């Protein structure tokens, strides 16, 4: 894998801030995964993974109440939180429950809330992508980058080395 | 102010100034969503022009103007992609809702309704709204947007 490819990717806006892409390439050509615990707050986790430095098992506290300062600025204007269909204060109650899932609703709040880019890559087997989702408007190098396998599970990514 | 006058219902009134802005009014009073208007100044009956001023249309305080509502249910075709990046094609009528559209999107993609939101031209599509509102036109390509969660 070159590094005109991680350099190449072509993203297409969906909304304001909000972007898709349909790379084809294999994760582990250009990141490296960094597993995450596997109890039901693996999104956080990897965002802890990815922002907080000497990053622990308990870090994702502060990610989940960055999520809930977010929520009170953005949830009511987010597209997803219709999906959701509850108040701001039902959200709040359930997303801070422990254990509670984290998707990408939290990843678009948390995007505006501490002024980064998230990337969650879908791969449907192996670590084939199936495509991009981007919020914010950073690119790849910058942003934080997740996996999203398996239907239900989050881990990390770290550009490898040899592409930076 | 402004008078509007049904062609086989009556008359009403409404105050102003663009003729967006008349629209949202009279579908403010009638119900009648904007796309399904169609407007023309009383008496000449030449039609309005959507994108220029009321008042270099001969439109001013206390004019007439001739509500003609258009059915707009002819069936069309259009896209909705999904998260790989693939295409289907979809037969639908303006009149029709985002949610009814959803079911459609549902049952082709194997996905529920509360797992995507739908996007055309960067506006997320609202449930309860009928597609008309959101300009679609044959082989408009709506966005399919996952929700994942883990």
């Amino acid at each position: 894998g070159p590094m005109d490819f991680l350099r190449s990717l072509d993203w297409t806006q969906v909304i304001a801030g909000q972007y898709v892409s349909n790379p084809r390439f294999n994760i582990s050509d250009y990141f490296e995964i960094v597993r995450q615990p596997g109890d039901g707050n693996c999104f956080y986790h990897s965002i802890a993974e990815l922002t907080m430095p000497n990053k622990t098992d308990h870090s994702y506290h502060y990610i989940k109440r960055l999520t809930e300062s977010a929520a009170r600025k953005y949830y009511q204007e987010e597209p997803e939180a219709r999906l959701v269909g509850l108040s701001l204060e039902d959200y709040l109650k359930r997303m801070l429950s422990d254990n509670e899932w984290g998707s990408t609703l939290e990843a678009s709040m948390l995007a505006k809330e501490m002024g980064i880019t998230i990337i969650i890559w879908t791969v449907a087997a192996s670590d084939e992508v199936e495509a991009g989702i981007k919020f914010g408007d950073g690119d790849v190098f910058t942003a934080v980058n997740l996996l999203h396998s398996g239907q239900t599970h989050f881990d990390a990514l770290r550009i490898l080395p040899q592409f930076e | 102010d402004l008078t509007v006058k049904m062609l086989a219902g009556n008359e009403f009134q409404v105050s102003l100034m663009s003729v967006s802005e008349l629209k949202a009014q009279i579908t403010q009073k009638i119900g009648v969503h904007a796309f399904q208007q169609r407007l023309a100044v009383h008496p000449s009956g030449v039609a309005l022009q959507d994108r220029v001023p009321l008042a270099s249309q001969g439109l001013g305080p206390g004019s007439t103007v001739l509500l003609v509502v258009d059915k707009s249910d002819e069936p069309l075709n259009i896209l909705v992609r999904n998260n790989k990046g693939r295409s289907s094609t979809y037969e639908v009528r303006l009149t029709q809702t985002v949610a009814h559209l959803k079911q459609q999107v549902s049952g082709l993609e194997g996905v529920q309704d509360d797992l995507f939101w739908l996007t055309f031209e960067g506006k997320p599509l609202e449930d309860q709204l009928p597609l008309g509102e959101y300009g679609l036109k044959p082989l408009s390509t709506v966005f399919m947007n996952l929700r994942l969660r883990g």
